[PDB]
């Protein structure tokens, strides 16, 4: 009945005042992109940039399963856009945050529907 | 220098055609390092510009594309290479990443382990290099040919590279083999292409382009990195990372390049000619089976 939680471990640890996970992958892109949350190649606008999905991964990154029976990554294979404002934080920004279903954009971010 | 405004700089076809003696290689530029923009890495503008580059050759884009990567993974964990290898290359096509280290890709498929004990059944249309050993930045010898994981990749090229096919091979001054210059005469065409972030080293990739199988050159392995070493010396390049700008242009342009199954007898010039030209492919389309070999003890 014991489960190891990152994504509560991750969010406290930022909280204490730690530093964030580094040495994500950032694209070269035109930033003329779609803007969508989660493509198969760098959609980031201007206001955006775009990370490789694997780098930007809690569980890819700390060697971990991933929160599901599959064991799926929706992040790994793809690439993932930040807000510029928010792109210091990668990981725990695609951890917080959510992707919308319909407009494939991000929940409070982007997002007009 | 109008060379700023290019993704690198590739080696003169008359460099190519010298005789030379290896020199120690002095760089004018050593020690300094490219500006890039803000948040990049050195390996993701390296690997850009060589992408960049390689949209200027003629290379086979099939459908369903095969490309393995060597050395992908970083001391950082991750693979800023696979990343933009990714992005260049077409949706879906597959790409398999290796390297000594555990990391974590974004390739369909990581092998972890020494490159020797990696093995594939089918053929590739792409293979990349980045590999390269930290004990060859200590010199007590000469500089010789190096074996080691240029032994395999040799072999891999022979064995494994489809027809048409082409590489890209990281090599320094220090890291080098004779036998993989002497593989490029079996290329329709080779280079040594140095990229513009990192023009102050003396790193480049040789780049096979549409393998023929079979040398259709001769070639010195000695006298050829002698020769690229005089290049190097005599032509400072200029730090540039002015083609990381425009991503405009950058992805790789399906071209759907045919694939066919023939025997060796079946080849003619051709055939040979339509290789050459990196409108055909020849290998198997079978499914993609990769394993790495793991030593009990
Ligand atoms: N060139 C080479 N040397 C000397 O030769 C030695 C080995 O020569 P080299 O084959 O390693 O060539 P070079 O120095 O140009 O390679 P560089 O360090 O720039 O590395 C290029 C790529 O190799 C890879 N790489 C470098 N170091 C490592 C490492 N430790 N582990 C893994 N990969 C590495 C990286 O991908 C890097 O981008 C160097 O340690 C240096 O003292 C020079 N000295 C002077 N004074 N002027 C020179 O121009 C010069
Ligand atoms: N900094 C360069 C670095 C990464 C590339 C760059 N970071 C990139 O983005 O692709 C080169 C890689 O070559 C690997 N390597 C060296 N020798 C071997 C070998 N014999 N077998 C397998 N791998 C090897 C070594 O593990 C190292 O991670
Ligand atoms: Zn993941
Ligand atoms: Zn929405």
């Amino acid at each position: 009945a014991f489960a190891v939680d990152a994504a509560k471990a991750y969010k406290d640890y930022l909280a204490s005042g730690g530093q964030p996970i580094t040495n994500c992958v950032k694209m070269l892109c035109t930033h003329t992109g779609t803007g969508q949350a989660i493509t198969v190649t760098p959609e980031a606008n201007m206001d955006q940039e775009s990370f490789g999905g694997a780098s930007c991964c809690l569980y890819c990154r700390c060697h971990i399963d991933h929160p599901n029976p599959k064991g799926f990554c929706d992040l790994k294979g793809k690439y993932v856009q930040i807000p510029t404002t928010c792109a210091n934080d990668p990981v725990g920004f695609t951890l917080k945050n959510t992707v919308c279903t319909v407009c494939g954009m991000w929940k409070g971010y982007g997002c007009s529907c | 220098s109008s060379q700023a405004w290019q993704p690198g700089v590739a080696m003169p076809n008359l460099y190519k055609m010298q005789r030379m003696l290896l020199e120690k290689c002095d760089l004018q530029n050593y020690g300094d390092s490219a500006t890039l923009p803000k948040g990049i890495m050195m390996n993701v503008a390296k690997y850009t510009q060589l992408c960049q580059y390689l949209n200027t050759l003629t290379l086979a884009v099939p459908y369903n594309m095969r490309v393995i990567h060597f050395g992908a993974g970083s001391d950082k964990g991750v693979a800023p290479g696979t990343a933009v290898l990714r992005q260049w290359l077409p949706t879906g096509t597959l790409l398999v990443d290796s390297d000594l280290n555990d990391f974590v890709s974004d390739a369909d498929s990581t092998l972890i382990g020494d490159c020797a004990t990696v093995h594939t059944a089918n053929k590739w249309d792409l293979i990349i290099s980045d590999m390269y050993d930290p004990k060859t930045k200590n010199v007590t010898k000469e500089n010789d040919s190096k074996e080691g994981f240029f032994t395999y990749i040799c072999g891999f090229i022979q064995q494994k590279l489809a027809l048409g096919g082409s590489v890209a091979i990281k090599i320094t001054e220090h890291s080098w083999n004779a036998d993989l210059y002497k593989l490029m005469g079996h290329f329709a065409w080779w280079t040594a292409f140095v990229t513009n972030v990192n023009a102050s080293s003396s790193e480049a990739f040789l780049i096979g382009c549409n393998y023929l199988g079979k040398p259709r050159e001769q070639i010195d392995g000695y006298v050829m990195h002698a020769n690229y070493i005089f290049w190097r010396n005599t032509n400072p390049i200029q730090l540039s990372s002015y083609s990381l700008f425009d991503m405009s242009k950058f992805p790789l342009k399906l071209r759907g390049t045919a694939v066919m199954s023939l025997k060796e007898g079946q080849i003619n010039d051709m055939i040979l000619s339509l290789l050459s030209k990196g409108r055909l492919i020849i290998r198997e389309n079978n499914r993609v089976v990769i394993s790495s070999d793991v030593l009990v003890n």
